[PDB]
This record gives structure tokens, C-alpha cells and sequence, in this order.
């Protein structure tokens, strides 16, 4: 398997290999991906952060 | 020696000391019911032991020309008592059971009964009897009440059900050799987790005399059979006001 | 793909073949497995269930279709006269395949082993009886009297306190399959018989009715095996669902 | 704090469906051998009676003895659960050029196992089921020959409107993928997974699948659910080249990924509608033919 | 390639299949990924956004299409009379699917869970009020008075300094799917209701106008899930682009 | 346009062009046609003895 | 939004309940798999036109 | 072989790998499975268990 790829799309957490019926390489299964979500800024735009013990509002 | 029961409520009660033993089920552990898969996410409750106790619902007679009877579960107590109102105003129900049927015969009497509990049974109704002419059965056979209803044909169970092939369900015999009373054990089983108490019908009992009643003339013609039930550790979900809709 | 030449195995109308199948909707999650009873890995596991068997349902009328349990009890002569006989084979059409075990056996060709049987009783306290439960392996004509029962190995039975009578019939089968033929006058292949006898009489005290009729019971053990399913032979449908 | 102990009666240890009994596992098991007649106690499990498993206070076999049998049979691959499929006629349909039963040129059929009760009743012996299915459509001439025409297959997912014309919007079916097949290609072979709304298909079910009070008006939904179903299938000819031969199809059925429950015993009568408990009461006949005597044929 | 025989899976018009595709231009480098907002992994992530909901847009005139915000406020009787009611289901056609959450729910068949709601207020300093926010799970007819609100568990609400009123409706759903039928007189399947009540009156001091009408708000939480998309049902196009 | 139907042992012998034996529920189906290569079917050893 | 209790009590009169989860959300994404059946379009190349 | 699966059906006693001609993964051979049976509760519903030495009935 002396062959490399010419793709620059990143964002993989596990190494994996691919094999294609065509001469190219990335046309096979893209692999398994997880799910990520972070809606904090969408509903909570607060700059003044208090300590965990203290109440947020006066 | 764990065939005991402590029962006292109202004004009368029935307990046994040297009865015909018990039937065990599935060899299993106690548990509550699944909670983290409902449509909502609100916390459940636990009604505990507030009202669960035995009142007899009917004392069915057995006669010379008995043709067969049954009941609708849990339609027997869905309409009467504080349990009745609770089931009416509450949408989800689940509990275990300990069925104890009282069935005695004297020295004179001979015979046996065919009492079969049939779960999940889609009821074989009259459906016009013949069913070839589209005259739908009235509501007087869907909600009979505390009286139950009379099954038409024994060896087909009104649905084509040959008798010798009823052996799948827990099978019991009523004989003075066998039992002074019979015990039936059934847990809560449904193909779907949650349903209403008025739309879906779970199952019902079935009784058809396996042997004809016989006696030399001069004895009692009919034989009463008593039935009561009290669900153990009942829990109701879908807690809401007294609102049917 | 890499090119090769043609080989047989395509362009043919296939039904028995098990081929890889392409789903339509990727990543679907149905309801998870839920613990419910009634699951069956194999019918042989089901074969060890108590099975009600009614042998002599001789009447053929609708009004008799209410009391098929009956077997003859009356003021018997009580001199070893025959009550009822029935051959050992459970795989023949009739009230024998009426049982679920028999119903499953009716779809099968081969069989390895026999069944286990018993019979109940419903007399009163003082009421009793003295019957005779006997089996004869294939190889003989109809039995005559107690002497034929003597020729047959079985277990002596008596109505005491206990009602059940466990009669086990072992794997009496030399051949697992036979030469292929068709139906005809080939009834020479006997399969055995079971005979029921009275000894003294149907005995009850005065003041007790002289009738007590019960149904039989049977089941299968691990030894018996049953497979090689055949297609349906009898089913009633005047119309088909459109 | 911790003063009253009213609630402590509970039995934490939740394993399975609600009950009150209790048991316990064991590491290993027990075995038994065979022997001959002897009057002794302590260890004598040689013979086994399924219910009693012992000898009564009145001897059963005091007069004669027994024998022994040896085993040479295997039961590893005797299971039928999935492999029980064998030969049997299944069914067919037709799409003629000129006809009266098909005035529209297309045929839309509701997909279900209720096709032909003759062989479905064999599978209908159960109520609660999880399985995979396969549909095969083989095309040929009504005479029995083969003709090079132009045909294709469109699938109808559940929830889509039922086509009422040869030019309905249902042909676009945006969310439905396309299968590349032609009469030259092998006939149709489509897998069908388990998309039941409930845990299993509802046939022996007494209920009301529609909200609101139950009246005589709302009684037809027994068996024929307009929306709960898994859809239909529509067949027609697409393109400017219209076929000059009538065609016929044969539909082949096969089941995989068996998983069953709820044993339900055999039926000896006939229905008149889908899952109709009604029966020919005036002509009830037993599951088997009897004889005037049992002793002799 | 090596020769084999034919198998099904070709020569068929396919749409659902995902097959390997051959590109035309090897070694192409488009513009690189650039960090821009608006990316969505899943609609459920979008479901947790504040969503304006307008319930009682009863008027059907173009000139009313400027003031659809209105809900009835006037010189009320102030004796527990009803303001407005609306059933819990968000997946039915109308002004309910008007919301983006509702618009996405309108394409779906199943649903797991309920929503979260609130309502704002725009009175002056001394101006206040005393309303009643109440939910009833399915299983009852139309509410009558405060007693029906008593039957329904909810949270008591009051116009104090804070205007918002967070009403969360948990996963009140026993079944994940129902028996398949078609539209008709099957309206027996109730889904719940929400009722709005007055207690004393719309109270303002002299010198203050007696009108204050606001719009509602709603959103979805992690518990609710929504999938099984259906095709388009209503879209207007008199011509198609050529 | 031709096709091949198999008859397992024990099935009734067809007496008409429309017999029930065509359904042969327990018999699988082979996908063959005159364009496809001719029939090639393996037969194992199912002797009763 | 608030995540606390106001200086005027919200639920001083009654209590609440709890709900349990049994649903999975691993493969519920639609981003690419949201394609289903639907009519799309056609064109024609006649001989004479 | 950098590829995972999206199936949650359990009940396997031996680890095994699968390869499919389609893009999915579980369409290949399901593997070999044993046979298990336990009919104890079906015919023997007895709660009162005696020791091995003692007889079951009085």
C-alpha cells in the first residue's frame, strides 16, 4: 500500500484507512463521526461572571 | 411455608392456612417499571399501599348446563370504587397481581372446571352471532360491567379456538382431589409501554366447564365460585386532574 | 471492478437463494428490545409442555361438539373387556394432529422417538376404580385379553389417591427413514397400540352417580426430534384478500 | 435525619417485570447416572418422572423391569425459526395495455402481508413479531414469453398522497431514492426493514387507533389503517416510448431476521375480512375427521 | 476481474441507493474552510432558540395583517372569565407551524416530548395585573372555571416586576407511535389544552390607557425529539422556471 | 421468456397449468432468464437411508 | 433564563414529578440523509418537432 | 480498516468482524450462534425448596 492522498479536509479524531474501486482514494466510506453541540453563547451572553458560591444577580 | 396471607378490611375477609399451595412465576426479582422512556420527563410518584385490598367481585355459579363465562381485565374494577375513580381520572396504570379463586366441592359433588387465564386475548365477541349481515354488536357487549358476559361456543371460544390447544396458558384443574381453591399469577405485559384504560383492552379471564356437572337428584343443583383480586404495589402515571379529555 | 468472464449463477429465477440485501433508509433506530414472554428458539423446547389429548371423539354432530371429552364409562361387565385402543403413531391426520405437538408433527416427514402420556381422574372420596394401562410395540395383531397385556411390557396402573399415570414410551425406532412409496394397500407397516382395560367394575357407593369421564394428556421429551417440514395440506379459504 | 423507618420495607434490586418473588443463581449444576434394581436410600436419582420424580406409596413397577436406549442424533442445526421457508405458490398481478380494471394505466397496491391468507395464515400463527421482508417483482408476457419493452419501478413511501392520475405529484417523491433497473436487468429484489410504529404488527388487537369517542361510524379502521401503515407501491410506464405489449408481474415474498414471541395456536376456520373474528358458525367442522370407532379403521 | 455469475442488484432504476461516484477533474483545490456563523449540525440544536408565537390571530383581512399581535384586553368582567385557550399539540397546520420549530414539526410524523412557553408584559410603572396561566394534560373536556384550573397542575403566575413566566411541559407521552388510520371523525384522541384567565381586572390608574397586548414565546428542550420527515404538502407556484 | 420452477419431494404432482404446486411456499426462487446462462443447479445427498 | 426563584414564590402551593428517558439521538441527524421520494422532472427529444 | 458501525443489537459471545459489498456493514454473515433452553419455570413452579438430602414432599 504505497500510496498517499491529496486531500486537506481535517477534523478527524481517529486514524483510519480507505480503499476505493476507482483510482482516487477518498470516494469510499467517510468514517464514523460524533455529535457536538454548544449553544451557550446563543442564550447566555453574560460577561460579568461571579463565583460558583455567589448569586448571579444582586 | 410461604403460602400465607393476612387480609382484613371492610367487615369480612378470607385467608387460608392449609390451602392447595401456590404457583410461582418466572423465577425473578422485584422491580419497578421503566421510567426514562416516556413522552414527558416529569418525575414519577408512588401511591404505595393506600387502597389495594380484596373485595370479591362475583360469586359465579356452576350448574348442570353451564356453557361458559369470562370477564374483561382490567374492566372489572375500572368503574367502581376509589380505584375506579383513580383509573378514570388517571391515564397510565401498572401493577402486579395475585389471583385467588375460591372453589370448593362437597362429598356428594363430582366434576371439574376449566378456568383459563388468557392474556393479550383479542376478545371473540358475538359480532351478530352469524356475522354475515352487517348489524354491529351493540355497546351492551363492550361494557357489560360487573356482570361479565356469556361466551357462545366452548370448543372454539367464539373465535375458532379448539379446546385441546389451550394448553399454552397456565392451566388449572378444579377437583376435590386437587384443590380447595386455585391460585393464578400474572405480571404486567403489554406490547406497548403506555396506553389508556378506556381505549385498549388488555385481556380477560375464561371459564368453561371441562367436565359436566353431575349429581344424584336430591343435592344442590348449582355450585358457587368466588373471585376477588387486589393489585400489589400499584403505580399510576399520567397524573392529572379529574378530567376525562 | 476487474473484468473476468461469465460463469453460471445469474439471470435465473431464484427463490431458495439467500442474497445480500440493500436497505433504503440509513441509520434507523426502531424500538429497543423489550423483555416479553412467548419467545421460542425451537419447537423442541415447546414439545415439553403439557398437552391435552382427546382420543375417542367418535360422534360427528354439532350438538356433540360440546361434549367431545367423553370416553365410555357405564355399568361395565368388569371381566377384562376392552375400553378403548389407539395406535402409537402421532403423525397421522385426525384428532391426533389436533394437539399442537401433533399439529407440528403433521407438517413433518421424519420422526425420532415417542411421546409421554397420562390420564386424570375425577371420582369422589370413597369412589375409586381399577383400570389397566398397557402399551404394545408394533409387531402384533389386535390384543384379546389380559394375556396380550402380559405379552406387552408396561406399568401396572391403579386409581389410588394419585390420579396421574406417567407412561413413557422410549425410542423404539430401528430406522430413521424408509423406502419411498405412495399411499395404497401398504398398511402392513404396523406402529404399535395402546389398550385400556377394566378389572372389577366402575365402583362407587350408593348415593353416587355412576359417571366419571376425563381427558388424556401427553407431551414430548428431549429424545424425540421432529423436522423436515412439508407444505400445507388442508386449509379453507373461499375467497382471497384483495 | 434518620428517625422513622416506615419506607425502608422496599426491596431495591430491580431486575425484570413487576413481581414479588425472589430466586438466586448457582455456580454449577448436577448430574445423574443409571443403575439396576436395589433397595437402598440416600442416593437414588436414577429414573425421572417429569411431575413426581419418585415412587408412590403404592408400587408402580414391582413386577417387571425396564431397558435402556442410546443416542446417535444431533440437534445443532434443527432450528426452523428462519430456515422454515420452502416451495409454494405466492401470487401475481397484471398490467394489460387495454382493460377495464385498470382504466388509468398504472397500478397502486397497498403493501402488506395480508396478500393471500392461504400461505399468510401459516405465518399469521403469531401476533407480535420483528422480521425483515423481501419483495420480488418478475415481469413477463401474459402468454409466458419475454419481450424487450421499457419498464421501471417507482416506490411509494408511507405518508405520500395516493396517485389519482398518470401525472400526479406523487411521482416526484423527493425523499425517495431511485433504483437503476430495467427489463434487461434482473427482476425486482427489494429489502424491507421493520418500520412498525409499535414494537410489532397489530393484527390481534382490540382497540381504537383514532382519537375521540368510539361510535358506529369509526369501525372500519380494524386492520386497514390509513396512515399507520408502511405505504403502498405504484407501477406505471414512464417515457415517450409507450409499450406495445401487455405485461404481467409475479410477486415473491421472503422473510429474514426472525424474532418472535406470543405463541398463538392454529386456526381451523375461515375469515371474511382482514383479522375478522367472524366465522362460519352454521358449518363448524372439527380440526380432524373422526370415526364411528377408534379400534378399527 | 474474475468471472462470476449474475446476482440481483443491477439494471434497476435506483434513487435511494448511495453509490460510489467518479469525479471529472483530478486534484482540485477549492477555497479552504472559513469560519462563518450559521452552521447547523442538527435541527434539535436549533430547537433551543427563543421562538415568537402568536396564537389568536383570528382576523382574516389584509388590513388586519398589520396587527396580528393582538390578544383580547378590554374592560373585562374580572370574574374568572376565560381569555383564550389553545391545545398542546404543536404539529398541526395553522399558525402553530408558523413558528420555525412548528414549521419543522409540520414535516414530521412522530414527536417525543413537549415545549416550553412564556409570555411578556408591557404595562407602565403603577400598571399591573393578575392573570392565570394553566395547562391541562389530555383527558378532559373544555375547562369551566377556577375549579378546572385546580384540577390541572401548573404554576401560579402573577404580573410583578418580572414579566416572563416559564411554563415547562414535561414528556407527557405514553406511546411513541399509534395505529395507522386516515383523517375522519377520529378526533377522540385529545392532546391537552392551555387556558388563560383574569382574576381582578385589567388594572391601571387614571391617566393610563386601558390597552396592553403582547405576543407569546416558546422553544424546545433536549428531551423533545423530532424526525421522520414527510414531503412538502403546501407550496404555491403558478409557473416553473424554464 | 422462460423460467424454472422446482418441485421438492412431498409436494402434490401438478395436474393442471394452474395447480397449487406453483406456490411451493418452502421452495426458494432462482433468478434466471433465457438471457442468463442456462440452468446449473446443485443437488446434495438427501437419501432417507 | 432565570434559573432561580423570584422574590415572589412561583410554586408554593403544589409539587412536581419526574420523567425518565429511553430515547437515542445518535443517528437522528438529517443534514445529508434528509432526501426522500419526490417527482423531479423530465425532458424530451422527439424526431420531428 | 478505519470504520465503525451504527448497530445496537447485543448478545454475542465471541468477537468477530464483518465486511460488506455495500457501503453498510451488518449485511454480511451474522455469525455462528449457540442454542440455549431453560424450561424450568414452565413445569416446576415451586417456591418451597428443600435441601438435596431431604424429600420434597412430607
Amino acid at each position: 500500500s504505497h500510496e498517499n492522498s491529496n486531500s486537506a479536509t481535517e477534523g478527524s479524531t481517529i486514524n483510519y484507512t480507505t480503499i476505493n474501486y476507482y483510482k482516487d482514494s477518498y470516494a469510499a466510506t467517510a468514517g464514523k463521526q460524533s455529535l457536538k453541540q454548544d449553544p451557550d453563547k446563543f442564550a447566555n451572553p453574560v460577561k460579568d461572571i461571579f463565583t460558583e458560591m455567589a448569586a448571579p444577580l444582586k | 411455608s410461604d403460602r400465607v396471607a393476612q387480609l382484613t378490611i371492610g367487615n369480612s375477609t378470607i385467608t387460608t392456612q392449609e390451602a392447595a399451595n401456590i404457583i410461582v412465576g418466572y423465577g425473578e426479582w422485584p422491580s419497578y417499571c421503566s421510567d426514562s422512556d416516556a413522552t414527558a420527563v416529569d418525575k414519577p410518584t408512588r401511591p404505595d399501599v393506600s387502597v389495594n385490598r380484596f373485595y370479591t367481585l362475583d360469586t359465579k355459579l356452576w350448574e348442570k348446563s353451564s356453557k361458559g363465562w369470562y370477564w374483561k381485565f382490567p374492566d372489572v374494577l375500572t368503574e367502581t370504587g376509589v380505584f375506579g375513580q383513580n383509573a378514570q381520572f388517571h391515564y397510565l396504570y401498572r401493577s402486579g397481581f395475585c389471583i385467588h379463586v375460591q372453589c370448593n366441592a362437597s362429598k356428594f359433588h363430582q366434576g371439574a372446571l376449566l378456568v383459563a387465564v388468557l392474556p393479550e386475548y383479542v376478545i371473540g365477541s358475538v359480532a351478530g352471532g352469524t356475522g354475515t349481515e352487517d348489524t354491529h354488536p351493540p355497546y351492551k357487549q363492550t361494557q357489560p360491567g360487573a356482570d361479565g358476559f356469556e361466551l357462545q361456543h366452548p370448543y372454539v371460544l367464539d373465535a375458532g379456538i379448539p379446546i385441546s390447544q389451550l394448553t399454552v396458558c397456565p392451566h388449572q384443574w378444579i377437583n376435590l382431589r386437587t384443590n380447595n381453591c386455585a391460585t393464578i399469577i400474572v405480571p404486567y405485559i403489554n406490547a406497548l409501554p403506555f396506553d389508556s384504560a378506556l381505549n385498549h383492552c388488555n385481556f380477560g379471564l375464561l371459564v368453561v366447564p371441562i367436565s359436566p356437572l353431575d349429581y344424584d337428584q336430591g343435592a344442590t343443583p348449582v355450585i358457587p365460585i368466588t373471585i376477588t383480586l387486589a393489585p400489589m404495589c400499584s403505580e399510576f402515571a399520567g397524573l392529572r386532574q379529574a378530567v376525562t379529555q | 471492478g476487474f473484468p473476468t468472464e461469465l460463469k453460471p449463477g445469474t439471470n435465473q429465477f431464484l427463490t431458495t437463494d439467500d442474497g445480500v440485501s440493500a436497505p433504503i433508509l440509513p441509520n434507523f433506530h426502531p424500538t429497543p428490545c423489550i423483555h416479553i414472554p412467548g419467545e421460542v428458539r425451537n419447537l423442541l423446547e415447546l414439545c415439553q409442555v403439557e398437552t391435552i389429548l382427546e382420543v375417542n371423539n367418535v360422534p360427528t354432530n354439532a350438538t356433540s361438539l360440546m361434549e367431545r371429552l367423553r370416553f365410555p364409562v357405564s355399568a361395565q361387565a368388569g371381566k377384562g373387556e376392552l375400553c378403548a385402543v389407539f395406535r402409537a403413531d402421532p403423525g397421522r391426520s385426525g384428532p391426533w394432529q389436533s394437539t399442537l405437538l401433533g399439529q407440528l408433527c403433521g407438517y413433518y416427514t421424519q420422526w425420532s422417538g415417542s411421546l409421554e402420556v397420562t390420564f386424570m381422574f375425577t371420582g369422589s372420596f370413597m369412589a375409586t376404580g381399577k383400570m389397566l394401562i398397557a402399551y404394545t410395540p408394533p409387531g402384533g395383531p389386535l390384543p384379546k385379553d389380559r394375556a396380550t397385556a402380559m405379552l406387552g411390557t408396561h406399568v401396572i396402573w391403579d386409581f389410588g389417591l394419585q390420579s396421574s399415570v406417567t407412561l413413557v414410551i422410549p425410542w423404539i425406532s430401528n430406522t430413521h427413514y424408509r423406502a419411498h412409496a405412495r399411499d395404497g394397500v401398504f398398511d402392513y407397516y404396523t406402529t404399535g397400540l395402546v389398550s385400556i382395560w377394566y378389572q372389577t367394575n366402575y365402583v362407587v357407593p350408593i348415593g353416587a352417580p355412576n359417571t366419571a369421564y376425563i381427558i388424556a394428556l401427553a407431551a414430548a421429551q428431549k429424545n424425540f426430534t421432529m423436522k423436515l417440514c412439508k407444505d400445507a395440506s388442508d386449509i379453507l379459504q373461499t375467497g382471497t384478500i384483495q | 435525619g434518620d428517625r422513622v423507618a416506615d419506607v425502608i420495607e422496599s426491596s431495591i434490586g430491580d431486575s425484570v417485570s413487576r413481581a414479588l418473588t425472589r430466586a438466586l443463581p448457582a455456580p454449577t449444576g448436577q448430574d445423574t447416572q443409571v443403575s439396576s434394581h436395589r433397595l437402598d436410600t440416600g442416593k437414588v436419582p436414577a429414573l425421572q418422572a417429569a411431575e413426581i420424580g419418585a415412587s408412590s406409596n403404592a408400587s408402580d413397577e414391582s413386577m417387571i423391569e425396564t431397558r435402556c436406549v442410546l443416542n446417535s442424533h444431533s440437534t445443532a442445526e434443527t432450528t426452523l425459526d428462519s430456515f422454515f421457508s420452502r416451495a409454494g405458490l405466492v401470487g401475481e398481478i397484471d398490467l394489460p395495455l387495454e382493460g377495464t380494471t385498470n382504466p388509468n394505466g398504472y397500478a397502486n397496491w397497498d403493501i402488506d402481508i395480508t396478500g393471500y391468507a392461504q400461505m399468510r395464515r401459516k405465518v399469521e400463527l403469531f401476533t407480535y413479531m420483528r422480521f425483515d421482508a423481501e419483495f420480488t417483482f418478475v415481469a413477463c408476457t401474459p402468454t409466458g414469453q419475454v419481450v424487450p419493452q421499457l419498464l421501471q419501478y417507482m416506490f411509494v413511501p408511507p405518508g405520500a398522497p395516493e396517485p389519482d392520475s398518470r401525472e400526479s405529484l406523487a411521482w416526484q417523491t423527493a425523499t425517495n431514492p431511485s433504483v437503476f433497473v430495467k427489463l434487461s436487468d434482473p427482476p425486482a429484489q427489494v429489502s424491507v426493514p421493520f418500520m412498525s410504529p409499535a414494537s410489532a404488527y397489530q393484527w390481534f388487537y382490540d382497540g381504537y387507533p383514532t382519537f375521540g369517542e368510539h361510535k358506529q361510524e369509526k369501525d372500519l379502521e380494524y386492520g386497514a389503517c390509513p396512515n399507520n401503515m408502511m405505504g403502498t407501491f405504484s407501477v406505471r410506464t414512464v417515457g415517450t416510448s409507450k409499450s406495445k405489449y401487455p405485461l404481467v408481474i409475479r410477486i415473491y415474498m421472503r422473510m429474514k431476521h426472525v424474532r418472535a414471541w406470543i405463541p398463538r395456536p392454529m386456526r381451523n376456520q375461515n375469515y371474511l375480512f382482514k383479522a375478522n373474528p367472524n366465522y362460519a358458525g352454521n358449518f363448524i367442522k372439527p380440526t380432524g375427521a373422526s370415526r364411528t370407532a377408534i379400534t378399527t379403521l
